[PDB]
């Protein structure tokens, strides 16, 4: 499964076992709730049974009215999308004349139908709740039969269950301005969402993937309010569809790499800034700089190409030889020699500088390693916690073998006299350019 | 619906045996199964129960290590493995479930039972039966007999006229004498039926792979 | 473990009368509102058949001649009216606590009018005599009550060594019993005597029923 | 730990409103169990990268092993607090905060099989949905968060449960008094 390599030379680590599930595009469905506009109830009197049904009908009638009022490091390199552009684009089409009537007619006999909208796009539609028929054909008839003092108390409770979902939906949208993420259990129950996946135009491998991770799918989905014309409430559900699946993926962890002299100043530091998730797709490598935004379950990675850059395969060369000519690896430089630790998939990188106390501890044995100054690594095999200064990090206990690639720290090849100490997004070649400009200009004057 | 259990077993002392109970008419994932032990002239002892949906089991601790209950939803079959057998394990073993109930509980009554599996623990080898017809000595009705002597182990199955002669039949429980089993059966018909009509004793002994038919003939 | 004590261990009941069986629990077998006691009927050769579940619920398909009662540690099965088919053993069972436990059983016998046995004697088969053995079989069919005495006489003197007796269980239709008595000799010893006699002593008569044959 | 009974498919025919609620609730419960089964299967840049739940997950991983539950299950059968040593050697305290099994298996379902699914007293169905309610919210919170919740809600750990957990934590009275007076912050962390 998962493995890990720590490169001592550039103070970074690569975890390799993972598999992709990249969100590549969107699927939009139209969800409808058929609900009825009720005429004024003539049930006077405060008989205890009566007050409950009148109160419940009133909660429903207000909820409809409430709904009517409501309808009226390198992250900076990424670029700016519009998360709900697709679903909103579908939502606006539903406003056109007799589009609801088409949807309404399509779901008249079943609860699922494919409708060709006026713009030509065919979308799945679902009737997930039928309060129109329940109220008009079961509840109100029982009220007239029993003259509003219901003999059988269970029918009012049967209504209260049906009505709660419409009340929770109207409560959520009252607070979200009609666009929510993740999509709630009231908007789409778990069984409904699983059912939409079976009917989506994707391979069984994709259907099986989504069905086994509905909670991830749910979190990557949007719920867009659309209309309440006629007797219908309609909102668009925007689902992620994963167009790239099961390609190899790897995560890069990076930490500052500094010289190890104890004197307070005069230390110089260097950090790889390309930390994040890498997944090769379609002959290229997709890079996700904010690895927090990617969600991992088992050994499969769900990222979103909205948060990616599309890079040449040669990026991989930065891990093995940072100075290679084929790709200019991104680095940052400073004189701030602060101690910290980065917990990786299968261990921990410890950048220990200055006078910091740095230790690795076992749950049973106590402290079992004290670090020297510099960037080092420890496997999660014998180690349970790592303590850097006053910070105690627990280590990941995911199983897998890690291997330490010894090497001379890269920072030793720079002398502090010509080293450019404020560069936030420089490269291997860019630092050399500033060194040669600085090494010639100072030398030439003498 | 039907629960069909495996056939009778002869087990060497110290060896093991695995009993099966295959369900027809329903999917075992949807209920709970129990195994119950009944020694001859003894009471019923609950061995344990299983939920076939997830393998969860609960045993009477008396049977821990001795009894292992498993199930396979693929073949709709429940199993009981009995380990390291001694003579006190010689008994009839039953399968059971709740089906005649609105909601199946592991605490519900046992309304369906398999027919039982008869486990005999013994070192003795298998012995085929001798089948002997018993004609009357050389009234208005006549009684004929069939003697099945000296077989091992149980069971044998005996019918008359291939089962079409069932009324007026008495088939007696087998008994051990000198290490083998002896059983007999009588059939009573009107004296006008025999010897006028042929009457045949049918005896099958599965363990020795024998099956013989003996016509009753006057002396 | 919860111990269930059933009483009486056996009883005789006439057709059409009502009868009761008791089942007493060691600890209470109640949870909340329910008593987890069950009653099963078992006839020889068959698995138990469920009659009553929980305390009083009659299992579907069971005649409404069976009823159950009781609350905590004391339970009752009642059969009314008793029929001939009801001859069997009855067991109670608890499932309120693990392990599930069964009662030790109550055997119900149907009481009927006394009947003398129908006796038939059978000389050894021709094949068995060829096999070098010789068994004499005596059937005593459809009698009541179960208590009966059989004696074998060879040439007028009593012989007990080698007699093997097997009774059937009570017939579910006519409430009679039957039994098989087989006297097994060696072939050589069989054809050295002439008189074989089968004596049944039963409460239906002071003089025993005698069936015999002479070795032709 | 919460004690649950797995409810097998009910055989309730009939459209009486009483049956409709009982069946509606039993299916609602069965969905939650099925849902939960799906779940088992300026200077900020200088800070450094932790793994917030690496400790909790490490405990959670051990619980997946064969019959680790039985260790837990037997330890809490007679009390509601016990310390269990897991397979990896870790001794962790375990708490039984709710026993829904005994109500369902020994009070509700027996009445269902006895009355042929036609419940006489509507109060038992309202009793059921109230008994059932907390487990439904617990499963909702987990269903929307991919199984990891923060802050810890009152459905996950009621106020008295947490206050009791603090007493049994290996900490000084200064720590217990600190946490006990700021449960709402404790929940947030
Ligand atoms: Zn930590
Ligand atoms: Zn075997
Ligand atoms: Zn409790």
């Amino acid at each position: 499964n998962i493995t890990e390599e720590f490169y001592q030379s550039t103070c970074s680590a690569v975890s390799k076992g993972y598999l992709s599930a990249l969100r590549t595009g969107w699927y939009t469905s139209v969800i409808t709730i058929e609900l009825s506009n009720i005429k004024e109830n003539k049930c006077n009197g405060t008989d205890a049974k009566v007050k409950l049904i009148k109160q419940e009908l009133d909660k429903y009638k207000n909820a409809v009215t409430e709904l009517q009022l409501l309808m009226q490091f390198l992250g900076f390199l990424l670029g700016v999308g519009s998360a709900i552009a697709s679903g909103v684009a579908v939502s606006k089409v539903l406003h056109l004349e007799g589009e609801v009537n088409k949807i309404k007619s399509a779901l008249l006999s079943t609860n699922k139908a494919v409708v060709s909208l006026s713009n030509g796009v065919s979308v799945l539609t679902s009737k997930v709740l039928d309060l129109k028929n329940y109220i008009d054909k079961q509840l109100l008839p029982i009220v007239n039969k029993q003259s509003c003092s219901i003999s059988n108390i269970e029918t009012v409770i049967e209504f209260q269950q049906k009505n709660n979902r419409l009340l929770e939906i109207t409560r959520e949208f009252s607070v979200n301005a009609g666009v929510t993420t993740p999509v709630s259990t009231y908007m789409l129950t778990n069984s409904e969402l699983l059912s939409l996946i079976n009917d989506m135009p994707i391979t069984n491998d994709q259907k099986k993937l989504m069905s086994n991770n509905v909670q991830i799918v749910r979190q990557q989905s949007y719920s867009i309010m659309s209309i309440i014309k006629e007797e219908v409430l309609a909102y668009v559900v925007q689902l992620p569809l994963y167009g790239v699946i099961d390609t190899p993926c790897w995560k890069l962890h990076t930490s500052p790499l500094c010289t190890t002299n104890t004197k307070e100043g005069s230390n110089i530091c260097l950090t790889r800034t390309d930390r994040g998730w890498y997944c090769d797709n379609a002959g290229s490598v997709s890079f996700f700089p904010q690895a927090e935004t990617c969600k991992v379950q088992s050994n499969r990675v769900f990222c979103d190409t909205m948060n990616s850059l599309t890079l040449p395969s040669e990026v991989n060369l930065c891990n093995v030889d940072i100075f290679n000519p084929k790709y200019d690896c991104k680095i940052m430089t400073s004189k701030t020699d602060v101690s910290s630790s980065v917990i990786t998939s299968l261990g921990a990188i410890v950048s220990c500088y200055g006078k910091t106390k740095c230790t690795a501890s076992n749950k049973n044995r106590g402290i079992i390693k004290t670090f020297s100054n510099g960037c080092d690594y420890v496997s999660n095999k014998g180690v349970d916690t790592v303590s850097v200064g006053n910070t105690l990090y627990y280590v990941n206990k995911q199983e897998g073998k890690s291997l330490y690639v010894k090497g001379e720290p890269i920072i030793n090849f720079y002398d502090p006299l010509v080293f450019p100490s404020d560069e936030f997004d420089a490269s291997i070649s860019q630092v050399n350019e500033k060194i040669n400009q600085s090494l010639a200009f100072i030398r030439k004057s003498d | 619906v039907q629960l069909q259990q495996s056939g009778a077993e002869l087990v060497k002392p110290g060896a093991s045996v695995k009993l099966s109970c295959t369900a027809s008419g329903f999917n075992i994932k949807d209920t709970f199964f129990h195994w119950v032990k009944q020694r001859p002239e003894q009471g019923l002892e609950w061995i344990g129960r299983i939920d076939p949906a997830d393998g969860h089991t609960k045993y009477d601790p008396k049977f821990q290590g001795k009894a292992t209950i498993t199930a396979d939803t693929s073949s709709n079959t429940a199993f009981l493995q009995l380990s390291s057998l001694t003579s006190v394990d010689t008994a009839v073993y039953y399968c059971a479930t709740t089906i005649t109930a609105v909601v199946p509980t592991p605490y519900n009554a046992m309304d369906y039972w398999g027919q039982g599996t008869s486990v005999t623990v013994s070192s003795a080898s298998t012995t085929a039966p001798s089948v002997y017809p018993l004609a009357p000595v050389c009234g208005s009705s006549v009684t004929l007999g069939c003697l099945v002597k000296g077989y091992f182990p149980e069971p044998v199955t005996l019918t008359w006229n291939s089962g079409s002669l069932s009324s007026g039949v008495h088939t007696f429980p087998a008994l051990l004498q000198s290490g083998l089993y002896t059983l007999s059966s009588s059939v009573t018909v009107t004296s006008n039926t025999w010897p006028s009509q042929t009457i045949t004793c049918n005896v099958a002994h599965p363990a020795s792979s024998t099956k013989v038919d003996k016509k009753i003939e006057p002396r | 473990d919860i111990v269930l004590t059933q009483s009486p261990a056996s009883l005789a009941v006439s057709l059409g009368q009502r009868t009761t069986i008791s089942c007493r629990a060691s600890e209470s077998v109640d949870s909340f509102d329910n008593s987890f006691i069950h009653w099963y009927q078992q006839k020889p050769g068959q698995p138990p058949k469920l009659l009553i579940f929980l305390a009083s619920s009659l299992e579907s398909g069971v005649p409404a001649r069976f009823s159950g009662s009781g609350s905590r540690t004391d339970f009752t099965l009642t059969i009314d009216p008793v029929e001939a088919d009801d001859a069997a053993t009855y067991y109670c069972q608890q499932s309120n606590e693990d392990p599930f436990t069964f009662g030790s059983g109550t055997k119900l016998e149907i009481k009927r009018a006394d009947a003398a046995p129908t006796v038939s004697i059978f000389p050894p088969s021709s094949e068995q005599l060829t096999s070098g053995g010789a068994s004499v079989v005596c059937f005593l069919n459809n009698f009541y009550p179960k208590d009966i005495n059989v004696k074998w006489k060879i040439d007028g003197s009593e012989r007990q060594n080698g007699v093997l007796n097997s009774w059937t269980d009570q017939d579910s239709k006519d409430s009679t019993y039957s039994m098989s008595s087989t006297l097994t000799l060696t072939k050589d010893e069989y054809e050295r005597h002439n008189s074989y006699t089968c004596e049944a002593t039963h409460k239906t008569s002071t003089s025993p029923i005698v069936k015999s044959f002479n070795r032709n």
